């Protein structure tokens, strides 16, 4: 149901971006658990100590994204 | 393309690239440009810190050894320009905001000052009355004493010197820009270590002391000869008059009547009236005889110029250092110094480790030699200058030594090539690091037990009403008999093993009590049980600092715990909570711990200096001849217990610092409390960890998102390494500022 | 008495802050969303995700003990 | 010995195994992700718990989790 | 050039300029009207 | 009536008078101490002779806290509001982090110069829904 | 596991190698072939020389062997990827360890059975109160 | 003096322990479905606000008390 460019809010709870908003980059094919790829303006904590920034993309399932746009 | 001079090489090994880096301002507005992991810009606040953390890490910016060398050379020029700005600032404040001429006219009834404070919000009280109607801050840097020994008599000469210093700073800055951007020398040029050593020996150190011997003979010596004779500074001719009118020199020094002929005919003895070997001190000023220092600089110059001829360059004569090194190998040490020439000619960090170690050791030697052989007129009587200079040079030396540890570790991680170190000294050091470190560990345990433990024994015995069971000069004695024997040897030397010397090299070893005005400048510094105990404290703390930093270097590549530590780098926080926990295994963390231990060592050294000089050396002398010391000889009985140091040293002498309110010393009480606060503040960073703070920041970021005020550059807690760096920086700053305020209030309030 | 009472207020509020924030984040934060799976006390969670020293609620107790002593002082 | 678990958010990027300095983990066939692979931990008896794997993980909160457990000579990283 | 203006508008230069200006403000105010513990 | 009996006017307090005849000169003005004595002789002093500030809210001592409080609050709200406004304005500029690190001097000065109306601006943003955000739209951690 | 072969690296000795654990408890072996006699870094400190042909080296831990292996396959111009790591007991038993199935673990290989896999998310672990007074932890159930 | 100091130190230890065990409760015993929407869970639900306002009042008190003290100094 999601498409590239959709603004979605994260609902995974344990995810760094729960309550934050990202944009859909691609949707993977069926048979996969987490097909929806989302990009974020705010990087997460990912990285060894002292690394400049973090990871800004993650895979989710449709039940974990809430369409905002 | 900028300015294009001709060429400037004269069959020289000079080789440069013309205009490799054009002059431009764009990257000034692109912060972090030098780091690829930074150039795109920030996303979190960590980006800011690393920008400062890696600014001078030229290795991590480029893998080209030549470009690193060029950056280093121009940075050195910039640093010299900074030092020139600072020194010319000192001379300018001496010219325009000091009482230098007034002090010069009567240096026994006026306190040197060279900083006037503007009257605002009450701080004008810091302009204490230093004598002669002058009001300002009393300086302890010894600038006045240096300027008097050099022969300054006027504000205008100091002003001309400040202007020359500014011009020199401009010249250094232009040279740095020129050799990075216009004519950058090649890597082949920097690696000319033989020629560089010839020039730094014969040219930088040799000609330096030669020119200074010239100035001392022609300017310092006659002018000070007249100053100490009671001649008013205005009645003394200007420095150039002794060179225009050689009869002035000849009547101050009859040998000048014979001129330069005795010099070229090896008839040097004729010069015995101004090239002297008196020893001792000047009776009028309490400082070393300037004639002695001129003869000293002449001999040092001859020595260094001769030394500047050992190494081969363009003429076949001389030595290859590679050959010498390779020839020194023995049955105990494999291939010996093979590979050292390649290390020290391709690794900047190896050279910097050597040079930091030696330069710090030298700065310490400078403190130790200048206190007991006071080189400047009226410095020994100024106990504040004496204490301040000793402690300042101590701290500088300690920091340089710890840096030497840091850069030995960086060499091990970044430049050590195992294929270039097969069975040489470095390799064998690595191959028995365990023996080395386990033994250093045990020596530190033994030295701590049998130094500090002696103090604990004494404290416990004295508290138990058992003075006869203590280690003291009046009970169980620990006499430092070897130091006493060498002191006796020095005292006998002027008459036996130093015939052509009239006095001792230093009265601390023994002999007369040199006093200028009513205060002692120097007198025999006797050594007993308390001195034994504190010397072993010094050996202990130095050994522990060495243990930490040497372990840091020798295990930077690997350990039984972490066999791939090299891949982790020189600076990194740990390798996780596994293996039981691996925090602080890096060489950087060994430097971080060695900083605290160096601070410990030097704090004890300088406390020892202050208390021993106040108790047994410094003081006022009656016209009857007897001496009465600042703290009434309390060292021997009080310095043998921790309670004695807590009560008779710290508690007693802190009375000046804490009562400084309402006087010109008030700022010292302010900064005493300031150092205390910074010390306490450092404990937050040292006793905690970044996870807690990152979660607290999460809550605060929620607060900001609530009002739509959260920054794009996301706040992150400091990194583990940075938490440690901030903690140790604040620990050292606070503790050192505390001791500084304490020392200055004390030594300024004790006559 | 006024100034020292505000010092006491600062000390009480700061110790409460450390303790309450440790308790509320004991089950999880954005740095450790699964912290309840690791227990009340544990060394850390390693140098990853920026570094995670003193991340547990036990660590919050340990940090607040210093402020307790300071307030009592 | 420490425990190492691999949850179904794994994208199979193999950085788990590439980071392990003690060969605890493996890439085994799977179907949950595009890469048709998942990380496995058949040799946790050699795990020391350095946490390099999780430091390497890209997924939003890790797909590999190391929970330190009963300490042995191997897990304490002892060469003696 | 644009590089020099961008460098002059960086956070450290800008914050030190603001701090110097505010320091001058407060210093001169307390020079011409010192010792204001409260409002008369 | 007999309120604040533990204190006396500084002009009444003799210890204050003795110490105020010796008030130092804080600047170059040789009358700074005398002006200070005259000025502080209006507050309420204690047995030691120093002024004591009454901040319980009475307007007879409004100059002891209320007026500086109002002044500070105006200035601090100004600073925070113009900073937040610039921070908002950067967000629409593709790369906001750069303008957070390399300040847009013209834009930032435009924002600073318009801060004297920050109370009305904040009231308008409150009513319009611009100031505060909703809970369900703000990232939070697991509970 | 039959009998380990290969020359020991040319090395003058060090204090950083095997201790009592090697004979009382366990030690580790790594073999590898080199196309040339060449210098490498010992994980226990210093430089050693590997022989042309087969090489056999004993170390105290598995981690030191894997560190040497990464050095072999990532720090030599033609790589050395044929290294094998074994565990050795005082009884003489030799336990082949690495690469476990003849294929490096970083790349998928058929025949491997998933271990420690969970069919859930980390966030889908059960509440600890639901499993208290049992022996398990939320990641063990 | 000794009694007052003694009892206040004991009380400080007790308070720190009470908060430590509140944290341990959240780690070990808290059932979110049984306390669903009650006062406990609701405290957990705005923990960001609680921690943030505690931080704010801490900063308030610290800045201003240290400021008054240092001004007086
Ligand atoms: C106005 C003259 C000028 C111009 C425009 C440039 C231009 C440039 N230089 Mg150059 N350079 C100059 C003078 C100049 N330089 C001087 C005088 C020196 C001798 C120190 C050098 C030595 C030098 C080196 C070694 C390097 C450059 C580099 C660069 C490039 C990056 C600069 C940067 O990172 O941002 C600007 C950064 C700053 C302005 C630093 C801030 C000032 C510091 C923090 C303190 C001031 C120290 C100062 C140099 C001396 C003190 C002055 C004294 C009065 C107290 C850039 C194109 C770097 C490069 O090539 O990048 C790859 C490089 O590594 N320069
Ligand atoms: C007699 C020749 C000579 C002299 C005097 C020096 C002196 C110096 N060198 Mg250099 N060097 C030389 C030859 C010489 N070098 C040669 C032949 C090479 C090629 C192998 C090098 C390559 C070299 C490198 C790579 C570096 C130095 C550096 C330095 C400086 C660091 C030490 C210092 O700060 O001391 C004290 C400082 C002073 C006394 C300040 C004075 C400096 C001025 C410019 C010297 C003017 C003297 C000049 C001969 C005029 C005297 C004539 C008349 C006035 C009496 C220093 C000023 C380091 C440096 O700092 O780079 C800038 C550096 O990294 N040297
Ligand atoms: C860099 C330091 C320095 C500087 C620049 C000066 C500068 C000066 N000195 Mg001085 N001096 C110095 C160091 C220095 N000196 C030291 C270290 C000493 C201690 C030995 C002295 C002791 C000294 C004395 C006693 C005198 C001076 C004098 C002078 C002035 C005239 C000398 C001259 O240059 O004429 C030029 C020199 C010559 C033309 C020399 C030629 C004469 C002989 C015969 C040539 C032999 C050279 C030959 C190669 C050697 C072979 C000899 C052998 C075959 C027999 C001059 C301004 C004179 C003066 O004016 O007093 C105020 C003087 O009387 N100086
Ligand atoms: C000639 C001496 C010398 C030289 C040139 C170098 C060169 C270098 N060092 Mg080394 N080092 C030295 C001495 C020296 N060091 C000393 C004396 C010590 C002991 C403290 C060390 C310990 C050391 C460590 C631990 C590290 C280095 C690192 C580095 C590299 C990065 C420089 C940097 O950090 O950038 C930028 C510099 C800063 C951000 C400094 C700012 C913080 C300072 C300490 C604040 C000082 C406060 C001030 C003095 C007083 C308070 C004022 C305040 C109230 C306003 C660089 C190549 C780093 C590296 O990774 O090497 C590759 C690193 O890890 N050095
Ligand atoms: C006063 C505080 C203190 C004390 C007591 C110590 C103690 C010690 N440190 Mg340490 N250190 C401290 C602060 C302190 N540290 C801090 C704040 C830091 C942070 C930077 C460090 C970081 C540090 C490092 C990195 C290292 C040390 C090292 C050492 C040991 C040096 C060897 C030695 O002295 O042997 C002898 C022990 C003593 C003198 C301690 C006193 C013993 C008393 C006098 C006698 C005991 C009486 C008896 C046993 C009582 C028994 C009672 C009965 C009921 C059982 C030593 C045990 C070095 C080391 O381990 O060297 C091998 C080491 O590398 N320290
Ligand atoms: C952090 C708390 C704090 C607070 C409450 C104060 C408060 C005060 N301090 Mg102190 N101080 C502090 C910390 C603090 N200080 C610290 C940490 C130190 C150590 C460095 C000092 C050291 C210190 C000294 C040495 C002195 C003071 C002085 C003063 C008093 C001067 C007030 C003044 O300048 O008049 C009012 C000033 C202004 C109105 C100018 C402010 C600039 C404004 C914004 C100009 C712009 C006008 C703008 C348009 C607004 C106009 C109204 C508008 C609505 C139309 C004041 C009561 C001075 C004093 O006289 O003590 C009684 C004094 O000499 N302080
Ligand atoms: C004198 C020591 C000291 C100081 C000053 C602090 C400071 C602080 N701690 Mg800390 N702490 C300490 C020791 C100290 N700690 C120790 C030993 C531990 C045990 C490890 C802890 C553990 C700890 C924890 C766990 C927490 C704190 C918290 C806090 C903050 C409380 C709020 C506050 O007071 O607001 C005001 C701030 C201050 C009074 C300190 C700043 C003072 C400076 C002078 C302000 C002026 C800025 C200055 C001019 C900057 C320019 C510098 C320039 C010269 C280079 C505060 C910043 C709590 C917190 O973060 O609250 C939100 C918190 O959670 N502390
Ligand atoms: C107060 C001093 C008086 C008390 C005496 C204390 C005796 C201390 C032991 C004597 C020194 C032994 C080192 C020289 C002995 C010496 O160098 O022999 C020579 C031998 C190497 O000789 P080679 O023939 O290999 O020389 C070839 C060279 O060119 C190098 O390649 O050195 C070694 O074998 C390395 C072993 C050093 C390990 C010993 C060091 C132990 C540390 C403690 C030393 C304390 C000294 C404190 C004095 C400041
Ligand atoms: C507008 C603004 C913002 C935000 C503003 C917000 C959202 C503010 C929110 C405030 C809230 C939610 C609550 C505030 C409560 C305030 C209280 C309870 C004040 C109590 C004060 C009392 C009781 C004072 C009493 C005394 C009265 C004077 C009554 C006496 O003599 C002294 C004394 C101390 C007794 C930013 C942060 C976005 C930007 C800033 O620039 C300003
Ligand atoms: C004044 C007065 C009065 C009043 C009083 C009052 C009203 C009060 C009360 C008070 C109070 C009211 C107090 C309190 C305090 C509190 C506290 C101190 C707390 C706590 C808690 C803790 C510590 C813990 C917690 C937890 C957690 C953390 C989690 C889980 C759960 C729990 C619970 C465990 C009267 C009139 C009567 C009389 C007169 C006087
Ligand atoms: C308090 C603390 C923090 C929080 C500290 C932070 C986030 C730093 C805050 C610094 C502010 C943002 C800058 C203030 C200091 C400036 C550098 C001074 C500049 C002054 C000029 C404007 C004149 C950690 O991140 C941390 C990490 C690891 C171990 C211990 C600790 C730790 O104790
Ligand atoms: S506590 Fe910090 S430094 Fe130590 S292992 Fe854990 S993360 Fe690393
Ligand atoms: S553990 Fe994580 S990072 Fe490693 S391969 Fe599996 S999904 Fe990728
Ligand atoms: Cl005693």
């Amino acid at each position: 149901a999601l498409n590239r460019g959709d603004k979605v809010r994260i609902k995974r709870t344990e995810s760094y971006w729960y309550g934050d908003v990202g944009t859909v980059a691609s949707v993977e094919k069926s048979g996969i658990l987490y097909p929806v790829i989302v990009r974020f303006d705010r990087v997460n904590y990912n990285g060894f100590s002292g690394s400049a920034s973090g990871v800004n993309t993650n895979n989710f399932a449709e039940n974990e994204l809430e369409l905002v746009q | 393309m900028t300015i294009s001079p001709p060429e400037r090489e004269a069959k020289a090994k000079v080789s440069v690239d013309n205009n490799p880096v054009p002059t431009s301002f764009e990257k000034w507005g692109k912060p972090g440009h030098f780091d690829r992991t930074l150039a795109r810009g920030p996303k979190t606040t960590t980006w800011i810190w690393n920008l400062h953390a890696n600014a001078h890490d030229f290795d991590s910016q480029t893998s080209d050894l030549e470009d690193v060398s060029r950056k280093i050379f121009s940075a050195h020029f910039g640093h010299l320009a900074v030092v020139f700005v600072w020194l010319s600032g000192m001379y300018f404040h001496g010219a325009k905001f000091s009482n230098y001429e007034g002090w010069l006219a009567d240096p026994t009834h006026i306190k040197p000052s060279a900083q006037v404070v503007w009257p605002i919000v009450g701080q004008g009280i810091l302009n204490g009355d230093v004598g002669g109607g002058f009001h300002g801050i009393q300086i302890t840097s010894g600038l006045f004493y240096l300027w008097r020994a050099s022969g300054f008599t006027d504000s205008y000469q100091l002003y001309c010197t400040a202007i020359g210093g500014l011009v020199m700073a401009a010249l250094m800055l232009f040279a740095g820009w020129f050799h990075y951007h216009v004519k950058a020398p090649k890597l082949e040029w920097f690696q000319n270590v033989e020629s560089m050593m010839n020039h730094h020996l014969a040219g930088l150190l040799g000609l330096g002391s030669l020119g200074w011997a010239g100035h001392q003979i022609h300017v310092s010596m006659p002018i000070n000869k007249l100053l100490d004779a009671g001649v008013a500074p205005k009645d003394i001719p200007l420095p150039h008059e002794f060179i225009l009118e050689p009869s002035k020199m000849a009547e101050l020094y009859p040998s000048f009547a014979q001129g330069l002929t005795p010099f070229f005919t090896l008839n040097w003895g004729v010069y015995s009236d101004f090239l002297t070997f008196k020893g001792g001190l000047n009776p009028v000023t309490g400082g070393l005889w300037l004639s002695d220092t001129a003869h000293h600089h002449l001999a040092i110059a001859v020595l260094f110029i001769i030394a500047g001829h050992m190494y081969r360059t363009n003429w076949g004569i001389g030595h290859s250092m590679k050959e010498i090194l390779e020839a020194h190998k023995g049955p105990f040490t494999g291939e010996g110094h093979k590979g050292l020439y390649e290390i020290l000619t391709t690794s900047w960090h190896a050279q910097l480790a050597i040079n930091l170690a030696l330069l710090g050791s030298l700065t310490i030697i400078v403190a130790q030699h200048m206190y007991a052989m006071p080189p400047y007129p009226y410095q020994a009587i100024d106990y504040a200058t004496q204490l301040s200079l000793f402690t300042h040079h101590m701290w500088i030396g300690g920091f340089l030594i710890v840096g030497a540890g840091a850069h030995g570790a960086i060499f091990m991680v970044r430049d050590y090539d195992p294929a270039k170190n097969v069975n040489n000294l470095l390799d064998r050091m690595l191959r028995h690091r365990d023996a080395i470190i386990s033994h250093l560990n045990w020596v530190c345990i033994f030295l701590g037990f049998h130094s500090f433990g002696l103090y604990i024994h004494n404290d416990t015995m004295r508290a138990l009403g058992r003075p006869q069971d203590m280690f003291s000069d009046t009970a169980i004695q620990l006499q430092p008999i070897f130091a006493q024997w060498v002191q006796h040897l020095h005292t006998l030397a002027p008459g036996a093993t130093a015939p052509n010397a009239l006095a001792t090299a230093s009265y601390a070893f023994g002999g007369e009590t040199i006093a200028v005005a009513g205060k002692v400048a120097m007198m025999p510094i006797t050594l007993g049980t308390a001195d034994f105990m504190v010397h072993h404290i010094h050996a202990f703390t130095i050994h522990v600092t060495a243990l930490i930093l040497l372990k840091g270097v020798l295990y930077a590549r690997s350990s039984r715990l972490v066999p791939d530590k090299a891949n982790l780098g020189f600076r990194f926080p740990c390798d996780g909570p596994g293996r039981g926990g691996t925090c602080q295994v890096s060489g950087w963390d060994h430097v971080f711990l060695g900083l605290f231990w160096m601070y410990n060592s030097l704090s004890i050294v300088i406390f020892h200096f202050s208390w021993k000089m106040q108790s047994d050396v410094w003081g006022t002398v009656s016209p009857d001849g007897s001496v009465t010391h600042v703290t009434l000889g309390n060292f021997a009985q009080s310095a043998i217990t921790i309670n004695g140091w807590l009560r008779d040293f710290l508690w007693a002498q802190a009375a000046n610092v804490i009562n400084s309110y309402g006087s010109a010393l008030s700022a010292y009480g302010i900064m005493f409390l300031a150092g205390h606060f910074v010390f306490a503040f450092s404990l937050m960073f040292l006793f905690s960890g970044r996870g807690y703070w990152q979660e607290l920041i999460e809550s605060i970021v929620w607060a900001h998102n609530k009002l739509n005020v959260a920054p794009a550059i996301q706040p992150r807690a400091l990194s583990i390494i940075q938490g440690r760096a901030v903690g140790v920086a604040h620990y050292l700053l606070g503790g050192i500022v505390t001791t500084w305020a304490f020392f200055l209030a004390r030594s300024l309030s004790i006559g | 008495d006024f100034l020292v009472h505000h010092a006491i207020a600062l000390g009480l509020h700061t110790t409460a802050l450390i303790l309450i924030k440790g308790a509320l984040d004991a089950r999880g934060s954005k740095l450790m969303p699964d912290k309840k799976d690791f227990g009340y006390s544990f060394p850390c969670d390693g140098p990853g995700r920026g570094g995670t020293c003193d991340i547990s609620a036990w660590d919050a107790f340990y940090l607040a003990m210093f402020w307790m002593l300071n307030t009592l002082g | 010995s420490h425990s190492v678990k691999i949850y179904d958010t794994c994208i199979g990027c193999t950085q788990c195994v590439r980071a392990c300095p003690l060969d605890v983990l493996e890439m085994v066939p799977w179907d949950g992700c595009k890469a048709a692979q998942i990380a496995s931990s058949p040799r946790t008896e050699d795990c020391v718990g350095c946490k390099r794997c999780e430091t390497a993980c890209p997924t939003d909160f890790l797909s590999i989790r190391v929970y330190l457990g009963a300490e042995t000579t191997r897990s304490m990283g002892l060469a003696y | 050039m644009d590089g020099l203006k961008s460098f002059l508008s960086t956070a450290p230069v800008m914050i030190m300029a603001l701090l110097t200006f505010t320091a001058g403000i407060l210093i001169e105010f307390n020079r011409f009207y010192p010792d204001l513990l409260f409002h008369p | 009536a007999d309120d604040f009996a533990n204190l006396t006017p500084c002009s009444e307090n003799p210890a204050y008078l003795a110490k105020s005849k010796n008030f130092l000169n804080t600047t170059n003005d040789p009358n700074s101490g005398k002006i200070r004595a005259e000025r502080y002789a209006s507050a309420l002093c204690g047995p030691e002779g120093y002024p004591h500030l009454i901040v319980d809210g009475r307007f007879t001592h409004a100059g002891d806290f209320l007026i500086p409080s109002i002044l500070f609050l105006y200035i601090a709200g100004w600073i925070g509001w113009v900073g937040r406004s610039y921070l908002i304005e950067i967000r629409e500029s593709k790369n906001p982090e750069m303008q957070e690190v390399v300040i847009n001097v013209p834009l930032a000065i435009k924002k600073m110069l318009g801060g004297f109306l920050w109370p009305l601006a904040a009231v308008g943003e409150y009513t319009s829904g611009k100031l505060v955000m909703k809970d369900s739209e703000i990232p939070t951690s697991p509970r | 596991m039959t009998e380990l072969s290969g020359q020991p690296p040319k090395f003058g000795g060090s204090t950083g190698g095997l201790l009592s654990k090697a004979n009382r408890e366990e030690k580790y072996a790594i073999t590898w072939t080199s196309a040339s006699e060449q210098v490498f870094e010992m994980p226990t400190g210093g430089a050693a020389i590997m022989n042309e042909g087969e090489n056999l080296l004993y170390l105290a831990r598995k981690e030191q062997c894997l560190a040497l292996g990464t050095q072999l396959r990532t720090k030599f111009k033609p790589k050395i990827q044929d290294y094998k790591i074994y565990r050795v007991y005082p009884s003489g038993e030799v336990q082949y360890l690495h690469p476990a199935d003849g294929v490096f673990p970083e790349k998928v290989n058929e025949g491997r059975e998933a271990q420690g896999t969970k069919t859930r998310r980390i966030g889908q672990n059960p509440e600890p109160v639901t499993i208290k007074f049992s022996g398990k932890a939320p990641y063990e159930v | 003096a000794a009694l007052y100091t003694h009892h206040q130190y004991i009380a400080g230890f007790l308070m720190v322990g009470a908060f430590a065990h509140g944290a341990i409760f959240f780690v070990r015993d808290y059932d979110p479905v049984a306390n669903k929407d009650n006062v406990l869970a609701r405290m957990l639900e705005h923990k960001e606000a609680l921690i943030s306002h505690l931080s704010w009042v801490s900063l308030f008190l610290g800045f201003h008390t240290l400021g008054l003290y240092v001004h007086n100094d």
